[PDB]
C-alpha cells in the first residue's frame, strides 16, 4: 500500500499527517528544503523511519549485505554532522577538530554523491542493490581509512590534499553501467584504499 | 526558519521570554564588546609604545653590557652562566578583573634567599658592573608587564570576536527563530481556537434549531 | 598559566649576558635544562630555532614569557606568525648592530593591522 | 476553605486557576521548576503572595517581629537574589562585585536553610513558627553582617574561608524539636555572631 498524503504546508499538525502516521508500518517523507533548490529527491534523514527494517535487515543478510551497519552507521554520521552543523552555525568552522571536519565532509560526500541521484540522468535513474550496497561499503572503507589516517597523526586537510583522486573516484561512482562491471567498481575500491596506503607512504616522508 | 507542529501556549510564554531575555543578553553582549574593544584598543595603543620603548631598552641593555665588558676585561659570560641556578628573579601569575573581563597580570617576584651577584677578582670594578645588571633589572623587568598587557590584548581581541559571534547568532539567528517559533505557534492555536470555536457555534446552532423545532411543536400543538 | 613562572629566552650574547646579569636565568637542577641559551644567528641552525621555539611554546607548562632578539624572530617569522596563543606573551625586542623593526614582530605586526 | 487546582504541567494558563484567581483570598504557588528539580516543595518567587498578610501583621503586633516585618526585608533579599541572578546566568561567575557574591551565597542559603522543608524526615518534618524565625533571623544575620563585613574592606574569598561552621550552624537552625530548645539557639547563633568579628 503505498499513498500519498498532502498536507498544508508540509506540516504533520494535519490530520493527514497524523492520522498517516498513526496505522503506519513505515514512512518515507518528503522535504521542499531541496526540492526548491531543484536538488535531487529530498528526504529527511530526522524524520523518515521504518518500523519494517529489522525484518528488511534480516532479509538483506540473505544477500550478506549489511543493511543495519551501513545504515546506522550513516545516520549516526549525519546525525553528528548535524549536530557539527549546529555548532558551527554557532560559533564557527575553525572551532572543530580533525574528526569532526571529517565527519561534515563526509557528510558532504554522502549528501552529494549518495542520497542525490538523477531521475533523468541514463545512469542515476535506477541504482540496483548491487551498487548502492558497493557504494557504501566503498564509502565506509574510504570514511574508515580517513579515519585510521586522522589517528596516525595526520591533519583532515593534510589528508584531503592527495586525496582528491578518490575523492572524484568516489563521485564517479553514480554513472556506472550496467550489470556488467560491478568488479570493476570493488576493484576501484580496493585501488582507493591501495591510494590511502600509497598517501601513508607519502607522509613518511 | 523554525517551526514546530505541536504548541500549547505556554510555549508560546516561554518562547517569548526566552527571546526577550536573549535579546537583553544580546544587548549586554554589545555593550560588553565596546568597552571590551575601547580597552584593547588602548592596550594596543599601549602595546606599539612598549615595542618602542622594548627596542630601546635593549639598546641599553647592550650598553650596560658593554660597559661592564670594558670595565672588567674578565670573560663574563662563562661567570655569568656559570653562577645561574635557581631564578631570583621569578614571576607570579595574579588574577585582575579589568572592565568586566578577567585578566592574568604577571607580577615580579624577588627572591630574597638568593644573594646578588658578587665577581671576584674584579673589584671595584664589579661594582659598576652590579650597577649594569641594577639597569637591566629596571628595565626588562617592566617590558615583562607590558608583555602581559600584550598578552592580555590578544586575548582582549580574540574573546570579543567571541562576543561578536554571539552578536552575530543573537541577530538574525536566534531572534529570527524565536519570531518565526512565536509566528507559527500563534498561527496554528489561532487556528485551533477557530475551529473550536466554529464547533461551538455549530452546537449553539444545533441547540438553536432544536429549539425552533420546539416552538414549531408549540405552535402545531396551539393549532 | 599559574604553573607559569619562569622565563625563557633566546637572544645574542649580550642580550643573554643582560637578561642572565638581571637574574632572571634558572637552571633545573633535576632535569639540568636551562631557561637561557646564547644565540647566534651564523651559527644556530633554523631547525634548531624551530626546535626551541615548539619546546619552549608547547612542551613546558612553566613557562611565563620567551624573550627573543629581533634579529632573531626575523629568521622564524612564520613561526612567530604562526603562534596565537596568549601564553607565553610574544615580545620582539633589539639586538647587538639589530635594531628593533617594529613592522618585524609577527605578533606586533598582527596588531598592526586592522589597527 | 483550603482548595486545591490540578493545572496540567504546570501552566498558568488553567482555568482552573484562571477562575479560582478572581476569587481566593490566598494563593501559595507552586514553581515547576523546583518541583521536577527533584527539589524540596516548590513554591514561586514572585508569584506567591497574600492580601491578608497586612491582617496578619496586625495579629503579629502583639506577637511582634521576627519574622513579620522581616519578611518584607527577607522578600526585598530573594527579590533581588532573583533579578540578580538572572542576569548572572546570563553572565556567569567571571564578572561580579562582592554585593552580588554575597547576594548569590545569600540566595542559596536562603534556598537551603530556610524554603527546604521535608515531610519523610522525622526531623524535618514540621518547623515551629518560632523555629523558622529563628533560622529567618540566623540567615538575616549572617547576611546583614556579610554585608556590613563587605563595607569594612574585607573581601568575599578570606571571609567564605574564614567560617565553614556558620553555614552548616546557619541552615540546621530549623526544628527539630521546638520549641523548648529555642533561646539556646538564639544565644549560640547570636554568640558564634559576635565571635566572627
Amino acid at each position: 500500500i503505498v499513498a500519498a498524503v498532502s498536507p498544508a504546508g508540509g506540516d504533520f499538525s494535519d490530520p493527514v499527517t497524523t492520522a498517516t502516521l498513526g496505522i503506519t508500518q513505515v514512512f518515507w517523507g518528503l522535504d521542499k528544503k531541496l526540492a526548491q533548490r531543484k536538488h535531487f529527491p529530498s528526504i529527511n534523514t530526522s524524520v523518515s523511519y521504518s518500523k519494517y527494517t529489522n525484518v528488511l535487515n534480516k532479509f538483506y543478510d540473505s544477500n550478506y549485505p549489511e543493511f543495519p551497519v551501513l545504515r546506522d552507521r550513516m545516520k549516526e554520521i549525519l546525525s553528528n554532522a548535524e549536530e557539527l552543523e549546529q555548532v558551527v552555525q554557532l560559533v564557527g568552522k575553525s572551532a572543530l577538530s580533525d574528526s569532526d571536519k571529517i565527519t561534515l565532509d563526509v557528510a558532504t560526500l554522502i549528501k552529494e554523491d549518495f542520497l542525490q541521484q538523477n531521475g533523468y540522468s541514463t545512469y542515476d535513474a535506477f541504482c540496483p542493490i548491487w551498487k548502492t550496497f558497493d557504494m557504501m561499503r566503498a564509502f565506509i572503507s574510504y570514511h574508515d581509512e580517513a579515519q585510521k589516517a586522522v589517528a596516525n597523526g595526520a591533519n583532515w586537510s593534510k589528508l584531503a590534499d592527495s586525496t582528491g583522486d578518490v575523492k572524484h573516484a568516489v563521485s564517479s561512482s553514480k554513472f556506472f553501467e550496467p550489470s556488467r562491471g560491478e568488479k570493476e567498481v570493488h576493484g576501484e575500491f580496493e585501488k582507493l584504499l591501495s591510494t590511502m596506503q600509497e598517501r601513508f607512504a607519502e607522509s613518511t616522508d | 526558519n523554525r517551526e514546530q507542529v505541536f504548541p500549547t501556549r505556554m510555549t508560546l510564554g516561554l518562547m517569548k521570554t526566552k527571546l526577550k531575555g536573549a535579546n537583553q543578553g544580546y544587548s549586554l553582549l554589545k555593550r560588553k564588546s565596546e568597552a571590551l574593544t575601547k580597552r584593547f584598543r588602548d592596550i594596543t595603543k599601549r602595546i606599539d609604545d612598549a615595542k618602542q620603548k622594548m627596542g630601546r631598552v635593549m639598546q641599553t641593555a647592550a650598553f650596560s653590557l658593554a660597559e661592564v665588558s670594558y670595565a672588567t676585561g674578565e670573560n663574563i659570560g662563562y661567570q655569568v652562566q656559570e653562577s645561574v641556578s635557581t631564578a631570583r628573579f621569578k614571576v607570579r601569575a595574579r588574577q585582575e578583573n579589568v572592565s568586566g573581563v578577567y585578566l592574568s597580570q604577571f607580577e615580579s617576584y624577588i627572591d630574597p634567599e638568593i644573594n646578588d651577584f658578587r665577581l671576584t677578582g674584579l673589584g671595584r670594578g664589579g661594582q659598576q658592573v652590579q650597577r649594569a645588571k641594577e639597569i637591566y633589572s629596571r628595565a626588562v623587568e617592566t617590558l615583562v608587564e607590558l608583555a602581559s598587557l600584550q598578552t592580555a590584548f590578544i586575548i582582549l581581541d580574540e574573546v570579543i570576536k567571541v562576543t561578536n559571534r554571539r552578536v552575530n547568532a543573537i541577530e538574525h539567528v536566534i531572534i529570527p527563530r524565536t519570531e518565526n517559533t512565536i509566528a507559527y505557534i500563534n498561527s496554528e492555536l489561532d487556528e485551533l481556537d477557530r475551529e473550536e470555536f466554529y464547533r461551538l457555534k455549530k452546537v449553539q446552532e444545533k441547540k438553536q434549531n432544536e429549539t425552533a423545532k420546539l416552538d414549531a411543536e408549540m405552535k402545531l400543538k396551539r393549532d | 598559566a599559574e604553573k607559569r613562572t619562569l622565563i625563557a629566552v633566546i637572544a645574542d650574547e649580550d642580550t643573554t649576558t643582560g637578561l642572565l646579569l638581571a637574574g632572571i636565568g634558572q637552571i633545573t637542577p633535576e632535569t639540568q635544562e636551562k631557561n637561557f641559551f646564547v644565540y647566534q644567528e651564523g651559527k644556530t641552525t633554523k631547525e634548531e630555532i624551530t626546535d626551541k621555539f615548539n619546546h619552549f611554546t608547547e612542551e613546558r607548562d612553566d613557562i611565563a614569557i620567551l624573550l627573543i632578539n629581533q634579529h632573531i624572530a626575523e629568521n622564524i617569522r612564520a613561526r612567530v606568525d604562526s603562534f596565537t596563543n596568549a601564553f607565553p606573551a610574544i615580545l620582539e625586542i633589539p639586538s647587538k648592530d639589530h635594531p628593533y623593526d617594529p613592522e618585524k614582530d609577527s605578533v606586533l605586526k598582527r596588531v598592526r593591522k586592522l589597527f
